[PDB]
């Protein structure tokens, strides 16, 4: 309810670090089956 | 920001000191339109002058774009006069 | 916008001391019967060669005339007005209060 | 969850919910839980990607919370927001900038032999006002050659053309000697320690130049922004706005399941909770657990 935290009330809100995490947690797996199947 | 603007609003004329009747009827009837047309318009301007909530939404305009400048692939904190200065001291030293 | 408001607010000073000089009645220049002159020749239909149902459409464009212009002659009066009073805003005062807002 | 490599790159950072991120996980491994084994795999292209994205989660938090010194007098509040953004580099994985900029041009030209593909393969970072005095001076040191200027430094033809490109970076106003004097050293350990000290006068004048040009820039954005919506009438502003909120509302409730949707939903009740806090004590602000 009342009197959250510090920690808690620290956090910057709308920043994005989960689009950043959303999109190396689709990016950086996918890249992986890249390089283990490439040939020119 | 919004402050340096309600400043100017503080200097405007009391235009409701020439409401009465004996300024109705001296004054020519389109120079009467203008004259209240002009205290609508003050109206207007301060209405929207301490419309203070409508400020948190315009600070988010900004945010976005100056944020995505700092996702920059080089650094934060770089800028043009750090980027040009370091690029004399990898031209004018050898290859 | 606020010296648009002097500007207006100036102008509304010089028609009230321009007014207040002659020592003109307030409703006499807004009234367009004033400016109507009784003294017109006041044209006879009997003279017009109407026919029978073509008096009163003659009696509504003589009227309608002469009404038409006692309000035009009401704007050359305004509009003589305004630029007495347009020439004396000019040289002017402009110690206004200004609007109470909250500091 | 954190995907322990993230954990190494939250160590050294100091947001908040980076932090108690570490906190719980060095409260599991209080807890015996073993340290899984970080990955002494992912090549030469899938680490300088991993190192882009988790710098990018460490950047995206610090940069939210340095406060930009828009309408303040003086340099200190530049200097503070220049080196709130020097420390979020160190924190999140970067060098000093001059160490990463001139790494940047050393990679994009790494098969160069003339500077005139030096100055079109660097482009997008030196200024077009730079780049534009770099390539007049270049065209003219072809004009005395009559072939392309190499990217040797052996090469005397290119001497010749970095003795006028040193008159053309003198001419912008930063000192050319004193920045290769640097980055060179010297033997004693007393002429060099004087070097660095003129070039961290020029340094410090650079960083702040570039905070400076960029809360003016966020001044301008906002003073214009600001003049637009003052010269609405305030029933257009409360539903252009409402408009606004409200779709991007339904933006995070259209996503379902997202990590960042339910963070973005998570952190509208924390703003309720922050204006529903202040309403219960004005005098006193939000009510934290103390």
């Amino acid at each position: 309810a009342d009197a959250k935290a510090l920690d808690e009330l620290r956090k910057p809100k709308f920043s994005s670090k989960y689009l950043i995490q959303h999109v190396s947690q689709k990016l950086i797996p996918a890249v992986k089956e890249w390089e283990k199947s490439y040939q020119p | 920001l919004s402050n340096e603007r309600y400043q100017l609003l503080s200097q405007w004329p009391d235009f409701t000191t020439m409401y009465g009747k004996d300024f109705y009827y001296r004054a020519h009837p389109e120079d009467l339109k203008k004259f209240y047309d002009a205290a609508d318009e003050y109206y207007k301007l301060y209405e929207t002058v301490t419309e203070f909530d409508s400020l948190s939404a315009l600070a988010s305009q900004v945010v976005p774009n100056y944020a995505a400048r700092r996702r920059s692939t080089v650094h934060p904190a770089i800028g043009s006069t750090v980027a040009d200065g370091a690029f004399t001291n990898f031209l004018l030293s050898k290859q | 916008k606020k010296q648009a408001t002097e500007n207006l607010m100036k102008l509304l000073q010089a028609y009230k001391d321009i007014g207040d000089a002659k020592s003109e009645p307030l409703l006499k220049n807004h009234n367009p019967r004033t400016f109507e002159d009784r003294d017109y020749p006041v044209p006879d239909f009997r003279t017009q060669n109407l026919k029978a149902g073509d008096v009163p459409k003659f009696f509504d464009t003589v009227i309608s005339t002469r009404a038409s212009a006692a309000i035009a002659s009401k704007d050359k009066f305004w509009a003589g007005r305004k630029t007495e009073a347009e020439a004396a805003s000019a040289k002017a005062s402009a110690a206004f209060p200004r609007v109470a807002v909250p500091e | 969850a954190v995907s322990k490599k993230e954990v190494l790159y939250f160590l050294s950072s100091k947001d908040a919910e980076s932090s108690t991120a570490v906190k719980s996980y060095l409260k599991s491994l209080y807890a015996g839980a073993q340290v899984e084994a970080t990955e002494t795999d992912a090549s030469e292209l899938i680490a300088q990607l991993e190192k882009k994205y988790l710098s990018a989660q460490v950047v995206e938090p610090g940069v939210h919370n340095i406060a930009l010194p828009l309408g303040e007098s003086g340099s200190a509040p530049v200097k503070r927001y220049a080196a709130e953004l020097f420390n979020l580099g160190a924190q999140a994985g970067f060098e000093c900038p001059f160490i990463e900029v001139s790494k940047k041009f050393g990679q994009e030209t790494a098969t160069s032999e003339t500077v005139k593909d030096v100055l079109n393969k660097t482009k997008s970072y030196v200024s077009a006002d730079y780049n534009a005095a770099l390539n007049e001076v270049l065209s003219s040191v072809e004009a005395e050659i009559n072939g392309p200027v190499l990217f040797d430094g052996k090469t005397e033809g290119f001497k010749k053309f970095a003795a006028k490109a040193k008159a053309v970076a003198v001419s912008r106003g930063l000192p050319a000697d004193t920045i290769l004097a640097y980055c060179a050293g010297s033997a004693n350990e007393d002429a060099a320690d004087k070097v660095s000290k003129e070039f961290f006068t020029w340094f410090e004048s650079a960083y702040t130049a570039d905070a400076a040009a960029e809360v003016k820039a966020i001044e301008a954005e906002a003073a214009s922004i600001l003049d637009r919506h003052l010269a609405k009438p305030v029933a257009q502003i409360r539903k252009e706005q409402a408009s606004a909120y409200a779709s991007l509302l339904k933006r995070a409730e259209t996503a379902k399941g997202a990590k960042w949707a339910e963070k973005y939903l998570e952190d509208v009740k924390a703003v309720q909770w922050f204006d529903a806090s202040v309403a219960e004590a004005p005098a006193s602000g939000p009510k934290v657990a103390a």
